[PDB]
This record gives C-alpha cells, structure tokens and sequence, in this order.
C-alpha cells in the first residue's frame, strides 16, 4: 500500500532497476529544473508577467512543478530510503498529483476564455480583461482545485467512511475517483469544443474582408455594378453609414454633392448613399437621387456579401463622420483596396496617412467637396498604387488578431498533448470504478503512469518553440 | 441592456453640474458611451460622445465647458458641466451603442429615460 509501489513486474532483472531509477531522477530533476527555469524567466521578465494572456503559462509550470517534485520526492522516500509511507502521506502525495491536473486543466480553461474575450470581442478586451481580474480567476482556480484534492484528507477514504474503495488506489473510496474524474472530463470536453469554435469563428471570420473571395477585375466588377444600377462608367464614391445628425456627417456629404452639382464635372462622376435613419435625411437622399441621374440612395438592409462586393467595385469611399472612434468602415474599405476620402478625426487619423487616403476637415461641405474634387482629379492617372498602400496599411492593423489566433493554436496543442498523455490512465480508472480488474490492468497502469511525467517533460518544450516573447526574455536574462 | 440616469435638476446661471448614467451589459455593455441633447421645441442633439480614455467628442456649443469621462470599474458615464448658461436648459439622454466587429454596418443604440436640466437666471 505504498505510493509508486515497484515491487510488482518481476520480470526485469535486477541488473536494470539501477538503470530505471537513474533514469528516473534524470526525468524528474531535468523537469524541475526546467518549470524552475520558466518559472524564473516569466517572473523576472515584467513585460510577461504583465500580460494576462500567458498568465496560463505561469499558471501550467507551477502545475508542472507539482507533479514533478512531489515524484521526484515520492521516490526518494521508497527506494533511496525504505520509509513506509501512511495513509494521510499517501494521500497528501496522490493529493498533489490531482490538484496538478486540475490545475492544469482549469488554466486552460481560462486561457480559453480569455481567448474567446481576445479573438472574438477585440472592442471589450482591453477593459474586461485586466491584470487582477486575471490574477483572481487564475488564484480562486487553483484554490478550488487545492480544495478538491484535499477533500480526501479531510474525511473522504474509505476507512473512516467504512466503504468499498478502489484496487489502484488504497485509501480512497471509489465515489470520490468517480466524482473526480467525472468532473476533470466533463471540464475537458467543454474545453475541447470551446476551442474548436473559437478557431472555426475566427478562421470564417477573420478572412472575410479579402479580394480572393470576388471573381473577375477590379474595371469589369465597376462596370457590372453601374449597369446593375443603370449608369453609365465613371468614378464612383461610396458612402455607408447612419442617416443622421452629429455622428455621421450624411448631411455634409448631401451639402458637398449639391455643391458639386453645379459644376461640369459631376457629369463624370457617380454616387452611392447607403443607411438608414430619420426620415428628413432619407427624403433628401431621394430627393437628390431622382433629381440627379448619376447618384443612387439604398435604405434596404444589405447582406455582408453584397457590401463586400461593393467595397471591391466602387473606387472611392468617403467618411464625413464627426466622430468616428474605431474606423472599421475605412479598415474593411481599405482591405477590399479603396481609396478613402475620410475626415480627420477620431480614430480615422492614425489609420489613414497622405499617402492611403484623403484626409478632410470634419464639418466643412467646401472642404470635403474640394477633396472629392481632387480625388477626382487624381483618379485620372493610375490608381493601382493607392490601392497597395491601402491593403498594406490594412493589414498591418489586423496582425494582433493573427497573433491571437496563433496563441490559440499553441492552447489546442498543449490542450491536444495532455489529452494524449492523461488518456489511458484516465480510462483505467474509469475501468476501475466501472467493474473489477487483473494483476495486467495494474501492470499497464503501473507503466503508463509516467506520461505523467512526460507530459510536465514535453510542456516547456512547446512554450519554448511556439511563443517568441518567452525566447526573447530567455535570450535577453543570458 | 439597460441605463440608469441621474443628475438632473434645476441651478442657477452659471454654475456647474454632473449627471451619471449607468449601464447594465452582458459583456463590457456599451462599447461607445454618449450624452443627447433635447431643448424644447427643438430636435435632438448629440452633445458629448466617449469610447474610451481620450477618445471624446464634443458639440461646438460645449467645447471647452463640458467634460465627459468614464469608468470601467463600475461601467458608467460622467458628464460635468461648468459655466452654465440659460441657452443650456434642456432634457438630456444617456445614450448606449454596442457595434459588431466583423461588420461595420452593424450597430445597437439604447437610450436612456431622460432627465431635466434647467438653468435659470432668476434673483
Ligand atoms: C499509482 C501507482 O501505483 N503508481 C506507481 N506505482 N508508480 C509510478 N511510478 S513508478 O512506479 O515509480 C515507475 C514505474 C515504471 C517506470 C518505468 F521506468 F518503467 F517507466 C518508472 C517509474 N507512478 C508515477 C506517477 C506519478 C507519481 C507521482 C507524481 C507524478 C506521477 C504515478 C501516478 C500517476 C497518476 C496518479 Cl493519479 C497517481 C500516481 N504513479
């Protein structure tokens, strides 16, 4: 009834116990060495420990330690030195790997939550995740696992209960290992699909906005959607948005296009309003549209699809806005390569330079029609460049979603890892509680209980190869 | 989601005042954060705005007197006012936009009940 009891499995010659117990403490004392190594890089390095986003590293190495050192000590206290080990030690020992799994999978648990916060509400993740909400959720996780894997020791073994308890494990009544692996799984599983719908979301998702998608050329895809709409070829401005007053300037681009219409070169130019909102400025719309064969009003609700494939058609893209605290109307305009004359204000100015776009004073109906004026103008040599410039600048603004999503791979890897090297023991116990065993049952448990040990091997590995700013602190301490 | 307002009330030219408003969200709530405007037989005006930090709008009519900011700890909007004048008595609303990511065009606006604002010159 000793923990990692080895007298069992007489077949090997006592000439390799020697080699099984050097290669023991090689795999216990190389994975201390290295969770102590992590350890002291992410302490040590204030830009890591800073970000709750690889705050479930520093939550998996200590987990890694826990049932690293305890082996690593549960085999000194056996075979170095021959003392018997008691119930409440042996519990205090199995204690330890348990609340090291549990661990493990409640941090990742709350790296996949965090995740979801990161990928899929970018807008709230600055402000509900913080630095000590984070720290609390990664403190009540292990605390709750700590309490779980000392509720045997509190009063839950099957000699004070006087009950059936397991074979595998003496002491420790069966209900408890039923309950206890009934919740790992069940954590396990909802772990295991939230992280498949946070990739497939973000996979449909974040390439959306992109030229792949659309079938043909930029010249022809104009073309069909003037025809579609009756007009003949021409420079073509798009307006999307809200038909109202102080938070889209839909009244200054309704002022400009009237300033504009007095002039010869609205003959060359074609218009397209889409929004809804108060009646006023959707009466204007039309009464702008039917007075002029060259502009079009869309107050209809207009699929993804279809705004995508005008993003890719039309040439020009204007954004009057008053206040304008995100922009994504320019990112996604900008994505699909169209050049736009947008105001400088809000968050309009640090995505938008000279060089991607057209930049106009906000509330002013001269100012802007004297820039569509010169966009105009401009269009008249080649465009391609522009619209470069703008994918590029584009791009560069969705590099922290790739990240994000990068970080989520390497969660599913490690996630994927512990599953294979916690499955079989896993399943024995389950065989265990559900039914009777034989002395092979043991043997292969006995055997398989070291990809345990494998795995607290193999994860600072994967920290290692997958994160770069863990590699950089690492390079940066030496 | 919901809005709670408070703040409003009578005072006397030239003074100063601050309402808050409240929100109730899932997640984060709000995403932009806005103080209306609506004077008696008048149509209503955007008079302050806020995402975040110093990401603030204001009306021409306000600028330099009015200030709004924001706290996350509790999810909820201040706007404080100095300098009164009677041209600013009105009823003010709290508005609440929450805006999709993956489509622009996407947005929810929740509005607030209202509350007076009177600045009287009265000795
Ligand atoms: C239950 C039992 O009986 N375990 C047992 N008899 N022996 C165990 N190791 S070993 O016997 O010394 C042993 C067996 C075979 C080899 C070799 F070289 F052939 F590969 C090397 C060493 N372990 C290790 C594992 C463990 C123990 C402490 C900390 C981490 C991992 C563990 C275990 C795993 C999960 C749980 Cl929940 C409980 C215990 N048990």
């Amino acid at each position: 009834e000793n923990f990692m009891d080895i007298e069992c499995f007489m077949v090997l010659n006592p000439s390799q116990q020697l080699a099984i117990a050097v290669l023991s403490l090689t795999l216990g004392t190389f994975t201390v060495l290295e969770n102590l190594l992590v350890l002291c890089v992410i302490l040590h390095s204030r830009s890591l420990r800073c970000r709750p986003s690889y705050h479930f590293i520093g939550s998996l190495a200590v987990a890694d330690l826990l049932g690293s050192v305890i082996f690593v000590y549960s085999f000194i206290d056996f075979h170095v030195f021959h003392r018997k080990d008691s119930r409440n030690v042996f519990l205090f020992k199995l204690g330890g790997v348990t609340a090291s799994f549990t661990a493990k999978v409640g941090s990742l648990f709350l790296a996949a939550i965090d995740r979801y916060i990161s990928i899929h509400r970018p807008l709230a993740y600055k402000r509900i995740v913080t630095r000590p909400k984070a720290v609390v959720a990664f403190c009540l996780m292990w605390t709750i696992a700590i309490v779980i894997a000392v509720l045997p020791l509190l009063g839950w073994n099957c000699e004070k209960l006087q009950s059936v308890c397991s074979d595998i494990f003496p002491h420790i009544d069966k209900t408890y290992l039923m309950f206890w692996i009934g919740v790992v799984s069940v954590l396990l599983l909802f772990i295991v699909y939230a992280y498949m719908y946070i990739l497939w979301k973000a996979g449909i998702d974040c390439s959306f906005w992109n030229e792949s998608y659309l079938t043909g050329s930029r010249d022809e895809r104009k073309k069909s959607l003037l025809s579609k709409f009756g007009m003949d070829e021409g420079v073509t401005f798009m307006f999307i948005g809200r038909f109202d007053r102080g938070q889209k300037g839909v009244d200054v681009l309704l002022k400009a296009i009237e300033i504009l219409s007095s002039k010869k070169e609205f003959q060359e130019m074609r218009f397209i309003i889409i929004g809804k909102g108060d009646p006023e400025l959707e009466g204007w719309a039309r009464s702008l549209e039917e007075k002029h064969g060259n502009v079009k009003v869309i107050t209809e609700m207009l699929s993804r699809e279809f705004v995508r494939e005008l993003y890719g058609s039309v040439d020009f893209v204007i954004i009057p806005s008053y206040f304008e605290p995100f922009g994504l109307v320019a990112l996604e305009a900008m994505c699909l390569g169209a050049i736009p004359i947008a105001s400088a204000v809000g968050g309009l100015r640090d995505i938008i330079t000279n060089e991607t776009g057209i930049l106009v004073k906000a509330g002013d109906p001269g100012e802007l029609a004297n820039a569509i004026l010169k966009a105009l103008e401009l269009s008249r040599s080649d465009l391609s460049k522009f619209r470069e410039n703008c994918k590029k600048r584009a791009m560069s603004f969705s590099d922290q979603a790739r990240m994000d999503i990068e970080l989520a791979k390497t969660l599913v890897l490690i996630l994927v890892v512990l599953i294979i090297c916690w499955g079989p023991l896993l399943a024995i116990m389950v065989y265990d509680v559900f039914g009777k065993m034989n002395k092979l049952i043991k043997t292969v448990f006995a055997f398989c209980s070291m990809l345990c040990l494998l795995n607290s091997t193999v994860n600072p590995i994967i920290y290692a190869l997958r994160s770069k700013d863990l590699r950089h602190a690492f390079r940066s301490m030496f | 989601v919901q809005l709670q307002e408070s703040g409003g009330g009578l005072v006397q030219a030239g003074g100063s005042l601050r309402l808050s408003c409240a929100a109730s969200g899932t997640i984060f709530g709000p995403d932009v954060m806005g103080w209306y405007r609506q004077a008696p037989g008048k149509e209503r005006e955007l008079v302050a705005g806020i995402s975040n930090g110093a990401n603030t709008y204001y009306a021409d009519s306000v600028k330099g007197r009015f200030t709004i900011s924001r706290d996350n700890a509790k999810n909820t909007v201040y706007l404080q006012m100095n300098s009164l004048k009677p041209e600013d008595t009105a009823v003010y609303y709290c508005a609440a936009e929450v805006l999709d990511y993956t489509f622009a065009y996407l947005y929810h606006a929740y509005w607030g009940q209202g509350t007076q604002v009177t600045v009287s010159s009265h000795h």
